[PDB]
Order: C-alpha cells, then sequence, then structure tokens
C-alpha cells in the first residue's frame, strides 16, 4: 500500500505529531498517568535490587565459580541488542533511501538511548567493585597503568561509550528542528525558551538544510558500521574467549542479527501502542507494520541459520567438547532453554512469511512478544549453559537465578519504560520535519507519477 | 577527607631478644592426632604460630604433614 | 558552500581564541598528569 | 529576537564555552585533590607522642640510623625503636623531664609509645627494606634527608609513579653502597655512568623483571 495515508497537510502534521507534547502538564492523559506510576514502581524495584547490589555485592545474583556471567551479562547482551533495530531505522534506512522510517526514527532512536541507558548500567553493575568503573577507561592516573586494550571488556567500554555518544547525537540532530517547531507553538513564555535553547534557534532554511541532509546522510554513514561492531564486539566477548559455545566464528553477524530480530519485536511491541492509544494511524500505516515483520522475518531467518551453524559446528567437529556442548543443550539439565528457543525464535517466525499474519496485529504483537522472549532465551543458551558444562567435569555446576537477578530485569524495565514515558510526554515521538518532507515527497511521486 | 587513617605503629618495651622483627622464625614442637605426635615446623611471625610446616628431622613427618597439623 | 561567519571579524580572535585555549587547558592537563608528583 | 534577547548569541556562546571550561576545570580539581599534599600528606610534619627530634640526635648527638632502626639491612620492616632503645639513653640524660614522661611511662608499664606512621603503604604492597639498602639505595632518596628533621615530614608521596620511576631507571638514584651513611652524601655529575656501572656491579635486574605486579603486590 502507501507509506502515509492521505488528507494530510503540514499544517495537519504539525497538528497531530506536535500537540502530544506541548499539551498543559495537569491536562495530561491518565493512560500515562497509570503507565508512569507502574513504571515508576518498577524503578523503584530497579533502586531497591541495584542498593542490595552495591551493599551485600554480587554474590546476591546466582554466579557461582563456573557461570561468572550468570543473568546479568544475559541481560546486557539482550538490552544492547535492542538498540540495533532502532538504530537500523535511524541510520541504515536512512542510508539505503527507505520510506517507512519517516516516522519510526524518532521512537527507535529514542529507544536506542533508552535501551543504551538499560545496558551500560550492566558493565558497570555486575562487576563487584563498580566504584572502579574508570579503571576500564584510559585515564591519567598517578600509577601509570592502562587498560589493556586486547580484552573485549576493554572493546565493550570503548563500544558502549562511542555507540552512547553517537545515538544521542543523531537524536540531537534529529530532534533539532521538531525543538524549531515545539519552540514555535508553545504558547507559554518560559517553555518557549526552554525549547529555543534546545533548537538553538535552528531557523530552516536552505544553507542550514543543505549541512542537515549533509551531515545527518554522513552520521548515518558513520553509525550504520558502528552499530555492527558494537554489536560484534558484544559478540566478542565471548567469541574471542575459549569456551567451547563461546569460541564460534558465525557470533559477529549471528549476534548482530539477533539484535536486530530482538529489537524489532521491541519496536513492534511499543509502538502498535503508540500507533493505537495515541491517533498516529495515518503517519504509521499497515505497510509500514507489514515492512516491518519482514525485516524482521530477514533477521530471523539469519538467526535460525546461526542456530543450524551451531548444530553443523557441533555435529561436524570430531571434538568431544562440542559434541557435548550439542548433548548438553539438547537434553542436559539446563536444556528446558534450548527447546524453548527453538520453538520461540524458529518455529514461530514462519507464520510471519504470510501476508495476513503479518497484518494481522494481535498476531503480529503476540508474535513479537515469543520474539523477546525466545531472544533472551538465545542469550541464555549462549551464556549460561556453555558456561554450566565446561572441558574439566569437576568444573561442571548447574547456574539458578535469585530473586535479585529478576528484580534487576524488572528494575530495568522501569527504568526503560519510565525514560520512554518522558520521552513521550516532553518530546514528539514521530519526526514532524521528515514527515512533512516524506508528505513533500510522497505528492511530488503523486505529481510526477 | 585524606588518603588513609594515621596508623598508629607500636614498637616493644623490652624488645625480643634473638629475632629481627620482620623475619618469620621456625620453631619445632609435636602435634598429636591420637596420642601419636608428630614433629612440626610452626611458623612465628611476630611471635605467634602462623603456619604449620613439618618438621624435616622427626619421624612421622618426613617434610610433610597430615591436615589436622596444617588446621591446628 | 561557506559558513556564516566566513566573512565576519570575529572569526580571527575566536578561532584565535579556541586554540589559545586548547594550549591553554590540554597543557594544563599536561603538566598536572604527567609533571606534577 | 521572537522569544530572545539581542544578548542571547552573547550569552549561549559564553554558556558552550563555560561549560567546556567548568568541565576541565572539573577535572583539574578533581586531578589536583587526587595529587594533593594534603591527600597524600606530603611535606606535612606529623606530630608524634613524644616530639622526637631527628635534627637533634642524628646531625647533633650522632647516632647512625641502624642503632634505632636496627632491622634496616636484613628485613623488609626497618625495626621501629622500642622504649629500651631510648633507656640506654634517658635514663642518665636527663630523666625527670617534661619531654619524656610518655618514654619513662613505658618501660615501667609495658604500654607503647603509640608513634604515628609517616610515611604509609596501602599494605598490600609490601616493601622490603633490605634489599634497597644492600643494592646501594640509600635513604635520602627515598626519605630525603630526615637527619635534619626536627619533626619528620614524607617527602613525597609513595606513587606507583615514583616507585616505578626507580624501577625503571634505577642508575639515577643508585649510590656506591653508603646506603646507611649520614645525609652528608650528594649524587655526582656523571650519575649516568656510575649508575650504569653499579646497576651492572650489584646485579640490579631489568625494568621488565622489576615492574612485573608480584615483584611488589602479593
Ligand atoms: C643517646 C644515644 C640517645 C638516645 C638513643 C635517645 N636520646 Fe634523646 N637525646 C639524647 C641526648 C644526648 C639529647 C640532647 C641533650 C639533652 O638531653 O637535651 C637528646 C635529646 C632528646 C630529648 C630532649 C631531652 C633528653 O632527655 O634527652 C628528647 C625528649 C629526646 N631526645 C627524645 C628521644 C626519644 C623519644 C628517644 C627514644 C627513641 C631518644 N631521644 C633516644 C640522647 C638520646
Ligand atoms: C629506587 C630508589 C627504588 C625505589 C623507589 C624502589 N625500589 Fe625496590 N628496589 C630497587 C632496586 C634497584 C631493587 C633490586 C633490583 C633487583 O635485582 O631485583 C629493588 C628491590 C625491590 C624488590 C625486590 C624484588 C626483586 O628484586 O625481584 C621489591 C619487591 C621492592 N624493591 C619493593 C619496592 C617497593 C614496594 C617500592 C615502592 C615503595 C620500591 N621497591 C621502590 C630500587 C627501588
Ligand atoms: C611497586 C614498584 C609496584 C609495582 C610493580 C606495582 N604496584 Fe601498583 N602500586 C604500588 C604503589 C607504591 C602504588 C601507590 C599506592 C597509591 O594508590 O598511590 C600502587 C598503586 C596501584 C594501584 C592503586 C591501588 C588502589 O587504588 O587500590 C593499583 C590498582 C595498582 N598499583 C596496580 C598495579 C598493577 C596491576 C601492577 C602490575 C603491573 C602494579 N600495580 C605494579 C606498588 C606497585
Ligand atoms: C627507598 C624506597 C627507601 C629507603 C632507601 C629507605 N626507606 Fe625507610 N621507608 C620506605 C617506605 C615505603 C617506608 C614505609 C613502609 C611502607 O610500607 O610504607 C619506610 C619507612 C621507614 C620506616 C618505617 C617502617 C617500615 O618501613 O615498615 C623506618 C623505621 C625507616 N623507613 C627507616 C629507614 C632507614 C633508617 C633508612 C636508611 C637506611 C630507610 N628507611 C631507607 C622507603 C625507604
Ligand atoms: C633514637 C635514635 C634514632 C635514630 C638514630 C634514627 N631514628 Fe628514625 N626513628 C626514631 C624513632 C623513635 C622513630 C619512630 C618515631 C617517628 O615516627 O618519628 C623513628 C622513625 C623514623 C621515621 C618515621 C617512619 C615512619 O613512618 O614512622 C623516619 C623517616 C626515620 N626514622 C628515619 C631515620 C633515618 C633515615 C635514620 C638514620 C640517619 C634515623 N631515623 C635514625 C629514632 C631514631
Amino acid at each position: 500500500e502507501a507509506y502515509l495515508l492521505p488528507g494530510e497537510t503540514y499544517t495537519s502534521i504539525s497538528a497531530k505529531i506536535g500537540d502530544v507534547p506541548l499539551t498543559p502538564p495537569l491536562k495530561t492523559p491518565k493512560g500515562w498517568l497509570a503507565g508512569f506510576s507502574v513504571a515508576f514502581f518498577m524503578l523503584m524495584i530497579f533502586f531497591v535490587s541495584v542498593t542490595w547490589l552495591f551493599i551485600r555485592g554480587v554474590g546476591i545474583w546466582g554466579i557461582n565459580i563456573p557461570v561468572g556471567w550468570g543473568m546479568d551479562i544475559i541481560n546486557f547482551v539482550w538490552w544492547i541488542g535492542i538498540g540495533h533495530a532502532g538504530t537500523l531505522i535511524s541510520a541504515i534506512l536512512l542510508l539505503l533511501n527507505q520510506g517507512w522510517r519517516n516516522s519510526i526514527n524518532r521512537f527507535a532512536e529514542a529507544m536506542t538511548l533508552f535501551a543504551v541507558a538499560c545496558a551500560g548500567l550492566y558493565p558497570i553493575l555486575h562487576l563487584g567493585r563498580p566504584w572502579l568503573f574508570y579503571w576500564l577507561i584510559p585515564y591519567p592516573n598517578t600509577h601509570g597503568m592502562w587498560p589493556q586494550f586486547r580484552s573485549a571488556l576493554a572493546w565493550d567500554v570503548f563500544a558502549i561509550s562511542t555507540y552512547a555518544t553517537v545515538s544521542l547525537v543523531f537524536w540531537l540532530v534529529g530532534l533539532i528542528p521538531d525543538f524549531a517547531t515545539l519552540r514555535d507553538r508553545a504558547k507559554n513564555i518560559w517553555v518557549k525558551r526552554l525549547y529555543g535553547i534546545a533548537a538553538l534557534g535552528w531557523r530552516g532554511s536552505a544553507r542550514h538544510w543543505h549541512r542537515y541532509e549533509m551531515a545527518s546522510i554522513l552520521l548515518a554513514g558513520l553509525s550504520t558500521p558502528l552499530v555492527v561492531s558494537v554489536h560484534s564486539i558484544i559478540s566478542l566477548d565471548f567469541a574471542i574467549s575459549q569456551v567451547p559455545g563461546w569460541q564460534v566464528t558465525v557470533f559477529p553477524p549471528y549476534f548482530v542479527a539477533g539484535a536486530v530480530f530482538a529489537g524489532f519485536a521491541m519496536v513492534l511491541l511499543l509502538m502498535i501502542p503508540v500507533r493505537t492509544f495515541y491517533g498516529f494511524e495515518n503517519y504509521i500505516t499497515l505497510h509500514h507494520l507489514d515492512v516491518m515483520a519482514k525485516v524482521m522475518l530477514t533477521t530471523g531467518m539469519i538467526v535460525v541459520y546461526g542456530y543450524f551453524m551451531e548444530v553443523f559446528a557441533s555435529l561436524y567437529s570430531g571434538n568431544e567438547f562440542e559434541e557435548y556442548l550439542l548433548y548438553n543443550r539438547l537434553f542436559g539439565p539446563s536444556s528446558w532453554a534450548y527447546w524453548g528457543l527453538l520453538f520461540c525464535n524458529a518455529v514461530a517466525i514462519q507464520p510471519l512469511w504470510f501476508k495476513k499474519v503479518r497484518q494481522n496485529i494481535p498476531a503480529l504483537l503476540i508474535i513479537s512478544l515469543i520474539v523477546s522472549v525466545g531472544m533472551w532465551l538465545e542469550r541464555y543458551v549462549i551464556i549460561v549453559i556453555s558456561l554450566e558444562r565446561d572441558f574439566l567435569p569437576s568444573s561442571w555446576d548447574i547456574y539458578i537465578p535469585t530473586i535479585w537477578d529478576w528484580s534487576l530485569y524488572i528494575g530495568t524495565f522501569g527504568l526503560f519504560f519510565t525514560l520512554l514515558f518522558l520521552f513521550i510526554r516532553v518530546l514528539p515521538m514521530i519526526n514532524i520535519f521528515e514527515m512533512r518532507l516524506f508528505l513533500y515527497q510522497e505528492t511530488e511521486k503523486a505529481k510526477q507519477r | 577527607c585524606t588518603y588513609q587513617p594515621r596508623q598508629y605503629i607500636a614498637p616493644f618495651d623490652r624488645q625480643p631478644e634473638g629475632r629481627v622483627p620482620g623475619i618469620p622464625q621456625y620453631f619445632a614442637s609435636t602435634l598429636t592426632l591420637g596420642g601419636y605426635g608428630t614433629g612440626v615446623l610452626v611458623r612465628s611471625n611476630e611471635g605467634r604460630p602462623t603456619k604449620v610446616e613439618g618438621n624435616p628431622r622427626h619421624p612421622a613427618s618426613l617434610g610433610g604433614t597430615d591436615l589436622f597439623a596444617q588446621a591446628e | 558552500m561557506q559558513p556564516e561567519w566566513s566573512g565576519d571579524p570575529e572569526v580571527k580572535p575566536v578561532f584565535l581564541a579556541v586554540t589559545l585555549t586548547g594550549m591553554v587547558a590540554f597543557l594544563l592537563m599536561v603538566w598536572l598528569f604527567a609533571f606534577y608528583w | 529576537a521572537q522569544i530572545f534577547p539581542r544578548n542571547a548569541n552573547l550569552l549561549s556562546r559564553l554558556s558552550i564555552f563555560a561549560l567546556v571550561l567548568l568541565v576541565v576545570e572539573g577535572i583539574l580539581i578533581l586531578g589536583v585533590y587526587f595529587r594533593s599534599n594534603y591527600f597524600r600528606q606530603v611535606n606535612v610534619a606529623i606530630e608524634q607522642p613524644v616530639a622526637f627530634s631527628h635534627q637533634l640526635h642524628v646531625n647533633v648527638v650522632g647516632i647512625d640510623c641502624r642503632y634505632c632502626h636496627t632491622s634496616v639491612d636484613q628485613s623488609y620492616f626497618a625495626n621501629i625503636p622500642a622504649t629500651e632503645t631510648c633507656m640506654t639513653c634517658h635514663s642518665q640524660i636527663k630523666t625527670y623531664s617534661p619531654l619524656l614522661e610518655k618514654v619513662r611511662e613505658s618501660y615501667a608499664t609495658g604500654k607503647p609509645i603509640e608513634w604515628v606512621k609517616v610515611y604509609d603503604l596501602p599494605n598490600f604492597v609490601y616493601f622490603n627494606h633490605s634489599i634497597h639498602v644492600n643494592k646501594g639505595i640509600g635513604c635520602s632518596t627515598c626519605h630525603g634527608q630526615v637527619n635534619n628533621m626536627p619533626v619528620v615530614w614524607q617527602q613525597q608521596a609513595l606513587y606507583m609513579g615514583w616507585c616505578l620511576n626507580c624501577h625503571r631507571n634505577p642508575e639515577l638514584y643508585v649510590r656506591p653502597r653508603e646506603e646507611v651513611y649520614n645525609m652528608d652524601y650528594v649524587p655526582p655529575s656523571n650519575q649516568l655512568e656510575i649508575g650504569r656501572q653499579l646497576v651492572a656491579e650489584y646485579g640490579i635486574m631489568p625494568p621488565d623483571q622489576l615492574t612485573n605486579c608480584y615483584v611488589c603486590h602479593r
């Protein structure tokens, strides 16, 4: 169909998108109030879990001596991997000249930043001496020491910091002209200065828009290899390690695909309510959700191919350790997660080949929810199960999470949803410009036919 | 705020005679499991027992000791 | 295209001030972090 | 001009510049405070409960430092002087004096005179005194002229910078033995030459071995 529904003018774009922010704060809808109250409650669960993590130590988690990376690193890889599809809409679709990114890239960039804020606490939080996190950063000290810089956590620190800063930069340049519109309609005098210095007095103009498209296309060209590498490096903190299930050569493209897959699941699960509850049906059409299910289907096939590559690596090899990896994943004590992985991330994705399954909104929402849960299960199968059973059978032990792993997970959900709710309150969730430009491009296609 | 607390440090009133402070001394003793004693070398750190080794001259300790002597 | 401050009289001493900022601040971190112990 | 006044451009440029400068200044604050002579207690004459005078005993009265620190060339721990060390002199050299009531309170009751540690390491660093004095490094390369000190201050902060500076270039501070000689010693002009000869003569090992972590930390 069409990515934008008709009956829309530039006044209508600015009215519909711009008036979801700059509403009076006492006129704020009660559904937003309920969601933000739930997010505030879960953020207090976060603060309690982080407090007991800091006081007692990292031993409140279920980690033991074989599994040094339990549920904390799993949630780290899941939360960082959610950001790939948001950056995909942000940068890669900007590079590929894709017409469906024009209504999504604001929400995509926003949840990339919020998943980055949720992920980036986990390298600090999983230390157990977290106040020395700056030792992984090359800083001038009186000691004269350095980070090792050949470790993959040493790559992780640069990687998450650069990724956080570039995604913040892309958000700010993507937000400057929408700041310029929201300053121009705010109707309260003090709020006009607040969105004014946010816009920097953007002054939407040629010789300013030239540098706008030029820098945005070029930053998309910078961030497009960057998010692939940053999730390759999140892969590489297993892929350089000598554990049998972790030293797999397919891991950087397979973790990149799993990241886009889980992130597209999350963008589904958090934009079907944004499409329905906030009346943005014309801006986010059904063809939008069709093409997003198609891209999720692509990455799901590449992830299922990665599972096949793991099965082929374990069967083709004559090593005992890869074969016992496949046995303990298939018939071991933690084999439930691997069976739920092939039920979730493999069986439930074959529905998305058919158009009516893609166009059905409840089916699409529930299948995206299974994608997110089974993606988490894939991180569990990669990390925990391979750390359970290793080279020496004396160093074999089961991993059981405590209440504090789940407490921190639910609390990071609270931090994510809280930051998302402030985002959808003060700032607009659809790019006002680049939808007006998309309106221009749509009526120009309707002109030249 | 200061890098460390003051760290008071206490010397002797009459020094121990045959030891240089900061050097462990090894003393020979005997530790009995079921009455039957094995000859041990016990490290004297600053006049207190810290580590039990085997007395190499003894029968039932030809250098080494059992675990109960080590956890004495 | 040229910037809009290309033909301004402020473009000489402001961009001289960025490097006089650099050689003051960065050399201050050099003095503190290498020559101050 | 619709929202902002005329000098909004001035205030915004000054505000971005000021934000950069306060970031630089806060980094300077943190670095200065972590290297400050207050933090590491450097060149601060920390008061002892008797006010022993090294200036009066070593430069004036003239006792060698192995008389009181008898363990300086045998152990890691240079011996802190007991009460009896004072009492060889101070049972006769003006006892019944107010400056020695703590010293005479000890050696009668057994409680130690509770001295305050001036040079302090963080206790997993494991300094060894015997190998430093034995390999030609004297006091006043690490303690300064203690012989002139009425109350002793820490001369420099015991960093990994300073310790690794001598563990990477030992030729600059090594001396032809005479480790325990009084601080009348001066390093000569040919410190590179005589330092290289004394490094090769004492068996001072390459810096790839002396900067190892299990050299000091254990
Ligand atoms: C002789 C070899 C000494 C020993 C060891 C210590 N002290 Fe002494 N001290 C000595 C003399 C000959 C003098 C100067 C003359 C004088 O008595 O004034 C000092 C000086 C002091 C003083 C002042 C007075 C005194 O009774 O000696 C004090 C308080 C002092 N030195 C402190 C001190 C302490 C705490 C000692 C034990 C480590 C110590 N001295 C040893 C002679 C000698
Ligand atoms: C120069 C004035 C030095 C200072 C400061 C420190 N050390 Fe040193 N020390 C120095 C030398 C030249 C040597 C022996 C060289 C050799 O052949 O090894 C030492 C000896 C030590 C050792 C012995 C370990 C070893 O030799 O393998 C250690 C562990 C040691 N010193 C500890 C140490 C610490 C903790 C220091 C900082 C306060 C330190 N030394 C400073 C020269 C110098
Ligand atoms: C003696 C020459 C050392 C060597 C070799 C190393 N360490 Fe050290 N370390 C030593 C000193 C004298 C200091 C100064 C204490 C201070 O903080 O100023 C340090 C410092 C460190 C610290 C900071 C300690 C802390 O903040 O808890 C660390 C973490 C440290 N050094 C690490 C370290 C490593 C990894 C080493 C092997 C390459 C190493 N040090 C060697 C003494 C010495
Ligand atoms: C070089 C490094 C030196 C050398 C040449 C001397 N001292 Fe020692 N000294 C040194 C340190 C790091 C310390 C404190 C110990 C610590 O772990 O921080 C000291 C301290 C002393 C002490 C205190 C007790 C102790 O060492 O544990 C005494 C006593 C002392 N110094 C005496 C002493 C004398 C007489 C020296 C000349 C031969 C001398 N030190 C040299 C570092 C260094
Ligand atoms: C009575 C003879 C006396 C002799 C000689 C003497 N000291 Fe001391 N020294 C003391 C006493 C007592 C202390 C502990 C009190 C203090 O910390 O000041 C001490 C401790 C020190 C301390 C303090 C270390 C610490 O952390 O507390 C320094 C520094 C020191 N001696 C250096 C020297 C040197 C170097 C010499 C050799 C020239 C020397 N002293 C000779 C009595 C003596």
